[PDB]
RNA sequence: AAUUGAAGAGUUUGAUCAUGGCUCAGAUUGAACGCUGGCGGCAGGCCUAACACAUGCAAGUCGAACGGUAACAGGAAGAAGCUUGCUUCUUUGCUGACGAGUGGCGGACGGGUGAGUAAUGUCUGGGAAACUGCCUGAUGGAGGGGGAUAACUACUGGAAACGGUAGCUAAUACCGCAUAACGUCGCAAGACCAAAGAGGGGGACCUUCGGGCCUCUUGCCAUCGGAUGUGCCCAGAUGGGAUUAGCUAGUAGGUGGGGUAACGGCUCACCUAGGCGACGAUCCCUAGCUGGUCUGAGAGGAUGACCAGCCACACUGGAACUGAGACACGGUCCAGACUCCUACGGGAGGCAGCAGUGGGGAAUAUUGCACAAUGGGCGCAAGCCUGAUGCAGCCAUGCCGCGUGUAUGAAGAAGGCCUUCGGGUUGUAAAGUACUUUCAGCGGGGAGGAAGGGAGUAAAGUUAAUACCUUUGCUCAUUGACGUUACCCGCAGAAGAAGCACCGGCUAACUCCGUGCCAGCAGCCGCGGUAAUACGGAGGGUGCAAGCGUUAAUCGGAAUUACUGGG
RNA sequence: GCCCGGAUAGCUCAGUCGGUAGAGCAGGGGAUUGAAAAUCCCCGUGUCCUUGGUUCGAUUCCGAGUCCGGGCACCA
């Protein structure tokens, strides 16, 4: 099973999850195929913050890989219409 | 060990009585055919051949052997038999 | 065999004690310095000056 | 951190004034300057080439109140850019905050500089800055905080900028106490007689 | 809040546990606080202190001013096994003597008992008054027991002696449950986590459980409590309380507690060493102290002392001998003197003024002492 | 924008140039010790005993798989108090849910240690003789029967552990039949092989009145795929010793049989007699490997803590089952060692999981909080479990930031110290005086980490249907361990916060007195023999800073292993 | 917590079954020399660990504690 899950880094009350294509069987920060762009859930009122490139998700999901639902509702907050 | 998973202990002898059970009828059925094949008798070892060819195939959809091992029975059997006929 | 600095010590035949490394050039075979101030090495009387070495503490006064 | 004893007696170790008393009196001339390093300060120094060199880099860390890990960090920060690591130190030194109000005569000494800036006083692009470490960047403007506005220290030490240089790598309204910092300073226009070009080489072992 | 250690004392069946059921309710009531039944105090449970079965109540009852930790025990040699090994002590006494029966050999006892430990303060609680109504018998057994301590030792021209019905003050009648008060009040006028070490226990598993009655104060678990030993003082927590293997979530004064550290050996705690309070006392090499001498018949010596000798002092738990120092004046020292001394303890302790001690030298009781200075 | 970068000095000698070692100045450390000590931010903290371990907890979950319901809460029938429906309360699986049992799934993940391993491993680059649950793509199927077993009862052995005897019933448990395909065995013809049903809603119809039927969601069987994981093979590389020189006889290869998911001496029978070996076999010693870390101008040298991938191990040794996957940390069987209970016949147990204890050792932390967040497990979901993880506590262990105040202040004091006793120095230092106040401490406000989920409603699809279900918004109440948070404001007062090494040269900075080859100093050269800038005290100065020194360790300097770069 | 052995001038030991403490190795003080070797001339420098008792009198007798090493427990 190949999930499209995050990756907690970063550092004591500062995360910073790198949305990332992995394994479900293996660890949060283990092995992973590639990193699908990141997220700053704790940034501010700069320029960036989140960063998905849709084509190498979309590639993924369609050969069979699940998404992580934290992904899935930040898909719907990316907006892949608007 | 104490721990809720100690069924799976009794679940195991209970396969494995089972399992091997079902794999010894499987093998003896192999058995017999090798008996004809020693005595060179074309005929016996034929009709022993499809007697259980379809067992050893039986075990493959079960999921007990892992179907290949069970294709290659089937194989090198026939190959004894064609050599005596 | 060890190298007892200090002016005036207190060991006594057994008592256990710390041992750091370092010749001194002045004794043939002996390698090292009994840490005065471990264990059971108790410190130099007055000596006000340099007294990390010695295990001296801070006079209270 | 700070060194807090008596800041002027190193100044008579190199025999020159640093500024580090300017204060209301401008002219000292009770200290016994360049005569009391210390006790036997009568005789001359041998002075060896390691000496001489230390003295240079053991003038200005008197003059900014920084310590020799904090230099050491400043000097590794040197090395990392282009252009010249003789430039490249002095340009960063002025980067800091308490050297940036001093600079802008909102500060007295350096010491009393430091202190203004430490307790929130001093209000770098509409923010309180704390840390006297912060690296300004060029084209910013800094100003007094309101609540400590005027509270007589900043009054006193501004009029006390006009008996000084008025640089030309920054800019001043004095007006409403504002202040803004324009680019890096450049050598030529910093003192012109502190010799970074002994500095260097310590380092280098 | 400040505290003290109460008893009551005197000949058995004189109204020594009724009366302790006495004040337990009263001060409960008026006052508040929580009452202690008396078949509750009429039977002990047993602990083991330095391998001796003793069997002590441990109740309590308070007050406005003062925090009391009340033992008794239903048993004379119960009471003999308390103050002489280091068990029980009490700073004041409540002696229980009977109108009936007036000053007994068992209660002449008791005051003997107080004069070698060192009991400075002894209250007098005349009891049975509810059956000697007269004011001539109620009065020789006054000067019986004022007789009783003068003769031994005893400030019994001035001590406040309270004459009442301890089974009264049980029912609830205010003729004599407020008289009980005035006893209450006697123990306040005329009369900081500390913890004696009398035997520490490495649990297998746990660590180091160091036992010991609590002196004064509460103390929960998970409290930094500091230690004063003969050595260089340290600083701990208490991570855990169980008394006899059985779960308590807050060590009270005068419960028989363990206390569990953190982290530390049994080479480091040594028997006789004190746990108290992290900002109260600090160990001292050098102090004075107060004492007076008995006599070869009760003990003592018969062949004085000079300077030098080192009498082997008993205060509370420990066994710490001393060079004393004598002062000016005096060269030889006979049996009875009533003198101060001065001590160059061999080891350092947490010795304020006004612990009181039992003087021991080659096996026999010596002497009794109190610290007079701290130096 | 992407390595702008390399130092020396002391000591052979009467003196000199070389050769040549020894030593020191630097950086660093998973650190330890000594002294001292104000706080905070982020990491890190058992390297020796892979030493033995008390207790708590660390993997369970699903009723939408099934018989049941021992318990808790309702419904319903009934029954008793007596206020006649206010209560009391015996039956009852009829619902919600649920100990224990059968079953599917997980338990092979996550987490810890480094004993073993010198090549069966790892790293690098290729390769074909493979397999691959969960997830996903495409195409068909999913028809029909039978008999046992646990729970549950009766009886019964045993201290307990732990079973046994005669019977009961169902199922997505199990076993046959039916039907086969581009699937499998075969040159072909032919032969042979699969399975399982549940949950919600509801119209006509239909009700042996259980339910069928239509439909929605999901699961089951087979095949070729795909993604991913895993296994296997070759080549290169990956420590020291030749005072380790011959090693090997299932060993080198072949044929055949058998076995493995797959090729194979992987294993056997027979034939042949070769295979490895100086560009180092075997043997012995040591040891987890790498991406990296430290030093170094670089090349290289040393090293492999934390983190990440991999292999190995799970008290010692061995074996095997189950299963997609283990030949398995909290699984089984056996031998052995060490503990534990014992009713002495017999059984029970493995902290190198997080804490913690004994002991070891120079030395390295709480038997904490919560599942709010991320991930994982099961489940439709809700949720439940989660010592993974997120946090808190402990320590100056490291990097980093800040404070211990500022300005003013000359009889240029007292006192200390030196003095040619004039004075100088301590010293703008202090006192005195005028202001401000970070961080401590006290008292109130107050981010953000929170995405969703649950219920409701409208719309759009699904359908016979406005239902159910699914999806896109929205409304209500909201879910926060940390947490007396980050941050902000107010109040009082300089109030609560500075030691450590050193001062002959190398190497920055001095005298007096005391001790007199004594005591001690000491890294090296070297000090001390009665006038010591080197011993000890004291004043002063210097270096650094909440750290300063010391020892050990590694590199550098060492071009004293020299390829760059020597003889 | 309890039971013994060492605690004898710098060091190692004799001496006791009460009678005013020894020896050996020492080391040092003086004369010589620039300072010592060598030679000559003189040597206890002791609280018997401390303390108390049985006292004409205790190192030695009975007692205790403390320091050190060696054996046994006990497990809030
Ligand atoms: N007559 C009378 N008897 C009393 C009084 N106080 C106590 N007692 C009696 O003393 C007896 C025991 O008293 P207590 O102190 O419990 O004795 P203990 O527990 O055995 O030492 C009881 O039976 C009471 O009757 C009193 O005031 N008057
Ligand atoms: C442990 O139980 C202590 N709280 C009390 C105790 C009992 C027996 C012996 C020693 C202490």
């Amino acid at each position: 099973m190949v999930t499209i899950r995050l990756a907690r880094h970063g550092a004591k009350k500062r995360p910073f999850y790198q949305v990332v294509v992995a394994d479900s069987r293996n660890a949060r920060n283990g092995r992973f195929i590639e990193r699908v762009g990141f997220f700053n859930p704790i940034a501010s009122e700069k320029e960036e913050g989140t960063r998905l490139d849709l084509d190498r998700i979309a590639h993924w999901v369609g050969q069979g890989a699940t998404i992580s639902d934290r992904v899935a509702a930040l898909i719907k907050e990316v907006n892949k219409a608007a | 060990n104490i721990k809720s998973a100690k069924k799976r202990a009794i679940q195991s002898e209970k396969a494995r009585k089972h399992n091997a059970s079902r794999r010894s009828m499987m093998r003896t059925f192999i058995k017999k055919v090798y008996a004809a094949i020693e005595a060179g008798d074309k005929a016996a070892a034929q009709k022993a051949f499809n007697e259980m060819q379809p067992i050893v195939d039986r075990q493959a959809a079960k999921g007990l052997i892992h179907k290949n091992k069970a294709a290659r029975h089937k194989a090198n059997l026939t190959a004894q038999i064609n050599k005596l006929a | 065999t060890s190298y007892i600095g200090g002016e005036g010590h207190n060991l006594q035949e057994h008592s256990v004690i710390l041992i750091r490394g370092g010749r001194v050039k002045d004794l043939p075979g002996v390698r090292y310095h009994t840490v005065r101030g471990a264990l059971d090495c108790s410190g130099v009387k007055d000596r006000k000056q340099a007294r990390s070495k010695y295990g001296v503490k801070r006079p209270k006064a | 951190a700070r060194y807090l004893g008596p800041k002027l007696k190193l100044s008579r170790r190199e025999g020159t004034d640093l500024f580090l008393k300017s204060g209301v009196r401008a002219i000292d001339t009770k200290c016994k300057i360049e005569q009391a390093p210390g006790q036997h300060g009568a005789r001359k120094p041998r002075l060896s080439d390691y000496g001489v060199q230390l003295r240079e880099k053991q003038k200005v860390r008197r003059i900014y109140g920084v310590l020799e890990r904090q230099f050491r960090n400043y000097y590794k920060e040197a090395a990392r850019l282009k252009g010249n690591t003789g430039e490249n130190l002095l340009a960063l030194l002025e980067g800091r905050l308490d050297n940036v109000v001093y600079r802008m005569g909102f500060g007295a000494t350096r010491a009393e500089a430091r202190q203004l800036v430490s307790h929130k006083a001093i209000m770098v692009n509409g923010r309180v800055v704390n840390i006297a470490s912060y690296q300004v960047s060029p084209n910013d403007v800094v100003s007094i905080r309101e609540k400590a506005k005027k509270q007589s220290r900043v009054k006193a030490a501004l009029e006390l900028a006009e008996q000084r240089e008025k640089p030309t790598w920054l800019e001043v309204d004095a007006g409403k106490m504002e202040g803004t910092f324009k680019r890096k300073p450049e050598r030529s226009d910093l003192s012109a007689d502190i010799n970074e070009h002994l500095i260097v080489e310590l380092y280098s072992k | 809040k400040p505290h003290v250690n109460v008893g009551t004392i005197g000949h058995v069946d004189h109204g020594k546990t009724t009366l302790t059921a006495a004040i337990t309710t009263v001060l409960a009531k008026t006052y508040g606080g929580a009452a202690r039944a008396f078949d509750q105090i009429d039977n002990a449970p047993e602990e083991k202190a330095r391998g001796i079965t003793i069997n002590t109540s441990h109740v309590e009852y308070d007050t406005p001013t003062r925090h009391y930790a009340h033992v008794d025990c239903p048993g004379h040699a119960d009471y003999v096994k308390n103050m002489i090994t280091g068990a029980a002590q009490m700073d004041g006494a409540i002696l229980v003597v009977a109108a009936t029966d007036g000053p007994m050999p068992q209660t002449r006892e008791h005051i003997l008992l107080g004069r070698q430990v060192g009991v400075p303060y002894i209250i007098v609680f005349l009891n049975k008054c509810d059956m000697v109504d007269d004011e001539e018998l109620l009065e020789l057994v006054e000067m019986e027991v004022r007789e009783l301590l003068s003769q031994y030792d005893f400030p019994g021209d001035d001590t406040p002696i309270v004459r009442g019905s301890a089974l009264k003050a049980l029912e609830g009648d205010a003729e004599w449950e407020a008289k009980i008060l005035e006893l209450a009040g006697f123990l306040d006028s005329y009369i900081p986590f500390l913890l004696p070490i009398e035997d520490v226990f490495s649990i297998s598993g746990r660590g180091t459980v160091v036992t010991g009655r609590v002196e004064r104060g509460i103390i929960k678990v998970g409290e930094e409590v500091e230690i004063v030993g003969i050595k260089e003082t340290q600083k701990s927590t208490c991570t855990g309380v169980e008394m006899f293997r059985k779960l308590l979530d807050e060590g009270r004064a005068g419960e028989n507690v363990g206390v569990l550290l953190r982290g530390i050996k049994r080479e480091e705690i040594e028997r006789g060493q004190v746990l108290a309070k992290p900002g109260t006392i600090k160990p001292h090499t050098k102090f004075e102290s107060e004492v007076y001498i008995l006599s070869k018949d009760e003990g003592g010596r018969h062949t004085p002392f000079f300077k030098g000798y080192r009498p082997q002092f008993y205060f509370r738990t420990t066994d710490v001998t001393g060079t004393i120092e004598l002062p000016e004046g005096v060269e030889m020292v006979m049996p009875g003197d009533n003198i101060k001394m001065v001590v160059t303890l061999i080891h350092p302790i947490a010795m304020d003024d006004g612990l009181r001690f039992a003087i021991r030298e080659g096996g026999r009781t010596v002497g009794a002492g109190v610290v007079a200075k701290v130096l």
